């Protein structure tokens, strides 16, 4: 369907899949670009992972005797994005970002040149030397991106809470008082015990729009299909705030309160027909 | 239960 | 339906 001639007898066949889960609050909008180059002994599939992962930030009362003045805020300490395969006929040959990146904006490029030559740059706009290129772009204010796992069969990134701008200066993501505030009075409302939306950055208030790449490599002549899974999700922390009329607001953190709240989708690539299917 | 309804 | 099983404990 979408075929681009990239020079020197090579082409890129472009496929997409959009898979969402209202249960997990995730949309996977994935691009799968097959590199078809007679001068490269392997097939290659550039997978660009975009979409949305809801923050799932929420605020609630804590029920039970003794918890009448205790409220909770559930919020994402880390966003999880990963692609894994167990198929012996496929391996991961590059990934972007390749290293830890702490800047608010992340913008990088993967280039391809005929003959099986990949190159990555941690910037967008550098040189018109590639036969084909694909970029990633995302914003992660107050968060940092780390490569949690990387090997020939899997890659996992974590976009993790780091440092926040707060009325009392910068606060570490591990500060138990992060997002905690005194409510106006004793008149309920769990929401009032925590920083208002205007103090919460987009990754806390709304969610994250991922933009990550990995390239799958397949020996030409090995089996026609491979399966792999893409996982998008979050790890949530809980901050509890308890109002003590005489000693003020007391805060506690349950770190890694809900881990790997992820939506996993299994895809099948057919290297012979240059097609992608969702298995479930 | 242990907690109240989830507020956005 | 637009939430996980148990809804975080709600």
């Amino acid at each position: 369907t979408n075929i681009e001639n990239i020079g020197d007898g090579a082409e890129v066949i472009k496929r997409t899949e959009d898979v969402s889960s209202k249960k997990w609050g995730v949309t996977q909008n994935v691009q799968f670009d097959f590199v078809k180059d007679k001068k490269y002994n392997k097939d290659a599939l550039i997978v660009k992972m975009q979409g949305f992962i809801n923050s799932r930030t929420s605020f609630s009362d804590v029920k039970g005797s003794g918890y009448e003045l205790t409220k909770r805020m559930i919020w994402p300490f880390q966003y999880n994005i990963g692609l894994t395969t167990k198929d012996p006929n496929v391996s991961l040959i590059n990934y972007l970002p390749k290293n830890k990146i702490e800047t608010t904006d992340v913008g990088q490029t993967l280039g391809y040149n005929i003959g099986g030559n990949f190159q990555s740059a941690p910037s967008i706009g550098g040189n018109g030397s590639f036969n084909y290129s694909k970029t990633i772009s995302y914003t992660q204010k107050s968060y940092v991106s780390e490569v949690d796992k990387q090997n020939s069969k899997s890659v996992k990134w974590g976009v993790k809470a780091n440092e926040f701008v707060t009325p009392d200066g910068k606060k570490s993501a591990h500060d138990r008082y992060l997002f905690v505030q005194s409510p106006n009075g004793p008149t309920g409302s769990a929401r009032e015990y925590f920083a208002p939306d205007n103090q919460l950055p987009p990754l806390v208030q709304s969610g994250f729009n991922p933009s990550f790449i990995t390239t799958l490599s397949h020996e030409k002549g090995s089996s026609d299909t491979s399966e792999f899974e893409i996982s998008y999700g979050r790890n949530l922390d809980i901050t509890y705030a308890t109002l003590f009329p005489r000693t003020g607001i007391y805060a506690e953190r349950k770190h890694n309160a809900f881990v790997n709240r992820n939506f996993v989708v299994r895809y099948e690539v057919n290297w012979k027909t240059h097609e992608i299917k969702v298995k479930g | 239960g242990d907690y109240g309804a989830n507020l956005e």
